[PDB]
């Protein structure tokens, strides 16, 4: 119910993810390719070996990891499923987000799509199943209607993977309950529950009219099941730890797997001894998208806790030596910041990426000071230490790969500092006293109209394209904006009806 | 056998007739007789008198003191008029320790002590952190907060904790808020499992003060810690040994010993000076209600 402000530290454009990629998709009509950032952005690639920087559009909107995305309706639809709790919409033309489904509870891990219904469904951590009509949730302006919804039951655990087949007439979830439960999404009723697993069910599959199904599991084993028997028809143990990601043939034969051993393999299902190793990745693997240009698939996209996409050409189909040992293709990735230590004066941070890199960042202007390159880390804080004391007035946290600042209401205000001390210079000169987190609070929203009183500050602006997030403490994000929007209709309206009073306090009413 | 009682000195003869019977006691406290050429010294006293008055009798009967042990013992550490059975075991056993580390045949820490883990197993990467903790004995709970069982009983000590919720555990490696196993596993192991019962209670504003739980727990005979083992073992236990309290309090009271030898097969209960003998079947139907209930239970590795 308490409502913080945060903003990220970042450039106006990140072409590059700053984190892994949790899911993939592959437009066949317009050759481009979907990735889902832990970095909380989605991005739209080239997959033309023509064009140098496959870069086409970053899609901004999501405030932690995107955990499954699903293109739907020829390309003209996206669907994302976020740790947020959100499902949103978005025109996959344009790449915007259209609207906000929030009736998940907890972190949202699964999508599911019925081709044949333009239907999806969305499952998380809080053991809840929406079904969701594709063609319905596009149409909404003004008045929506609203939507009315449909969920499905049973789920004891929470659920971390879901399927349905192209026809819409089986869905099969996947969860810590170490069982695989099934219903028809067409009447919400219950089929079967289909037991032999002994951990996490990370990955699942249907063929094309739900008879059969793979799952993949943290146990190590692949299950075929019979889903008119019942029963499991067979069992892999291609890897040596959790099976986290599976692909299959367009003639449901071969089964491509992926998981925390690195390693990835296709194996035959009808023949199991004969398999392939396709290749070692450099980290874990996460999820695999066949491209599907032709009917035995060409090359396998695979994305990994690393922020790097390897495409892996299969022109060339138990065995020791890999397959492939470059990748066919790369999108290159950018450093996730790991490690973060806030200064004696409480207004700058160090940093350490995943490139061993050090840089020096200013909280209160909002960017980076200067890089450091690879000196030692621990040694370079005890370098700059300052024997000053300025009271804790923000949070900073990692969960993207990006610097994310949070200001609560209990200490927001804590640090009153002299402006010549904060490297400030006013009009009068005269060096009164400068409350950190109100003048921060004032440049985030210099463009609200609300708070124009003939502007800003006085002191520093931050950059226009700084992302400002009002969200509630655990969970809820309320409204997210760019730091330059604050004066549209849209955005003003938005403002007064999510701004908690006690920023009101400071940035209208000016209280201090 | 039979160990003389010395006024209200029962917690001392139930614990040590109990290490008697036990399967490196024995021999391990010889071995170290002969090291040092005085904690040890005193158990060997006491066993070569045990050990010499069982021959006498064996030889023509007619109609042994711990009386050595008890004055060395009250030097080594002055709470000495009675007390807990619990609190002189870790004395006995820690205090051999501390010697047997000093000296330097690990007698106490290979056949008394084993090894814990605190097992954190983040569910988004599956990896795995664990802190070791050192200890001799499970502390175990009889009732919750009716005839509960001892894999029960040892699943509540050796719990595990689902993180899900508002309250989610923090991967370092993640680097991000995900949902954890975190549990408690055995991994190596004594060739003794003392289990020490938490058959004391208390209430509020009437009487009178503590209480003991007259009602204790379905006892097997076998017992396997592959359930509850970093990585399963066929290792089995059997029971050989039970010290019991009669009394409503756990400053004072009656504390006995039933052992058996591994009469091969059988039940040697013997209270103070005064011993008996029992059998198998009308023993373990026996503890259920009821002079006294069980306080400690000791598997040996069979
Ligand atoms: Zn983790």
């Amino acid at each position: 119910r308490k409502v913080q402000v945060s903003y990220v530290i970042r450039d106006e454009v990140e072409k590059y993810n700053r984190n892994g990629v949790n899911a993939l998709q592959l437009d066949p009509a317009l050759n481009r390719l979907f990735t889902a950032g832990r970095d909380s952005i989605i991005r739209i690639w080239s997959v033309n070996q023509h064009k140098q920087d496959p870069y086409i559009a970053s899609m901004e909107h999501h405030t932690d990891w995107v955990n499954d995305i699903v293109l739907c309706c020829n390309g003209k639809t996206l669907i994302s499923a976020s740790s947020d709790t959100t499902v949103k919409v978005w025109n996959a033309h344009k790449g915007f987000c259209m609207s906000t489904l929030r009736t998940h509870k907890d972190y949202v891990k699964a999508l599911a799509y019925a081709k044949d219904k333009e239907l999806v469904a969305s499952a998380g951590l809080d053991r809840q199943i929406f079904l969701w009509d594709v063609n319905t949730l596009t149409a909404l302006t003004a008045s929506n209607n609203t939507v009315t919804t449909s969920s499905l039951s049973g789920n004891k655990d929470s659920i971390y993977s879901l399927a349905m087949n192209q026809l819409g007439t089986i869905i099969v979830s996947g969860s810590t309950e170490k069982v695989l439960r099934v219903w028809d999404p067409r009447t919400c009723a219950k089929l079967m529950k289909l037991k032999g697993h002994t951990d996490n069910v990370k990955a699942l599959l249907l063929n094309r009219d739900g008879t059969q199904c793979l799952s993949g599991s943290s146990d190590g084993t692949i299950r075929l099941w019979s889903l008119g028997q019942q029963r499991c028809i067979a069992t892999y143990r291609v890897h040596d730890e959790g099976v986290w990601a599976l692909q299959v043939n367009d003639a449901f034969t071969h089964v491509y797997s992926g998981g925390r051993d690195r390693k990835i393999y296709c194996t035959d299902l009808r023949n199991p001894d004969i398999r392939v190793l396709i290749c070692e990745e450099k980290a874990p693997v996460l999820k695999m998208e066949l491209d599907r240009s032709a009917d035995p698939p060409p090359a396998i996209w695979v994305a990994t806790t690393k922020s790097t996409v390897n495409k892996w050409t299969l022109k060339g189909i138990n065995p020791i030596t890999p397959l492939c040992t470059q990748p066919d293709q790369v999108i290159k990735g950018g450093a996730s910041i790991i490690q973060c230590h806030i200064l004696n004066d409480k207004r700058h941070i160090l940093t350490k990426d995943t490139n061993n890199n050090v840089a020096y960042w200013d909280v209160l202007k909002a960017c980076k000071v200067e890089d450091l390159g690879k000196v030692d880390f621990e040694d370079e804080i005890k370098k700059r230490f300052k024997m000053v004391y300025v009271p804790n007035w923000f949070s900073v946290d990692l969960k993207t790969g990006m610097l994310t600042i949070t200001l609560d209401e209990s200490d927001c205000f804590a640090a009153w500092v002299s402006a010549k001390d904060a490297g400030f210079s006013s009009p009068d000169g005269s060096d009164p006293k400068l409350n950190l987190g109100g003048l921060l609070l004032q440049a985030l929203l210099e463009y609200w109209p609300r708070t124009h009183v003939n502007k800003g500050n006085g002191y520093f602006q931050v950059p226009p394209h700084t992302p400002v997030i009002f969200g509630e403490a655990g969970g809820r994000t309320l409204f997210r904006l760019l730091c330059r929007d604050s004066g549209g209709e849209t955005e003003s309206m938005l403002l007064n009806e999510t701004v908690p009073q006690w920023v009101i306090d400071i940035t209208v009413d000016k209280n201090m | 056998v039979g160990l003389n009682n010395l006024g209200n000195t029962c917690y001392l003869n139930s614990i040590l007739q109990v290490l008697y019977f036990c399967p490196g006691f024995k021999s391990g406290v010889k071995h170290l007789f002969n090291i040092i050429s005085e904690l040890i010294c005193s158990l060997q006293s006491l066993i070569i008198s045990v050990e010499q008055l069982q021959a006498s009798f064996l030889l023509n009967p007619e109609k042994t003191q711990p009386r050595r042990l008890l004055n060395t013992l009250r030097e080594l550490n002055p709470m000495y008029l009675q007390h807990d059975a619990q609190e002189v075991l870790q004395c006995i056993l820690g205090n051999i320790q501390e010697t047997c580390q000093l000296l330097k045949f690990e007698l106490v820490e290979k056949l008394f002590q084993g090894q814990l883990v605190l097992r954190t197993r983040c569910l988004e990467c599956e990896s795995l952190t664990e802190r070791r903790e050192d200890f001799q004995d499970i502390s175990v709970p009889v009732q919750e907060d009716e005839m509960k069982t001892l894999r029960w009983a040892i699943s509540q000590f050796a719990s595990v904790e689902r993180i899900v919720g508002e309250d989610k555990y923090f991967c370092e490696n993640c680097h991000h808020y995900t949902e954890a196993e975190r549990s408690l596993l055995f991994d190596k192991m004594p060739e003794v499992i003392t289990i020490h019962l938490k058959c004391f209670a208390a209430s509020g504003l009437e009487f009178g003060g503590l209480s003991k739980i007259n009602t204790p727990l379905l006892t097997p005979l076998k017992l396997s810690l592959e359930e509850w083992s970093t990585k399963p073992t066929n290792d089995s236990y059997g029971l050989f040994a039970v010290v019991m309290h009669s009394g409503i309090t756990i400053s004072s009271g009656h504390y006995t010993a039933s052992v058996k030898v591994t009469y091969e097969g059988k039940w040697l209960l013997f209270d103070d000076s005064e011993v008996k003998v029992t059998e198998e079947k009308d023993f373990l139907n026996s503890l259920s209600p009821p002079t006294s209930t069980p306080y400690l239970l000791f598997y040996k590795k069979l």
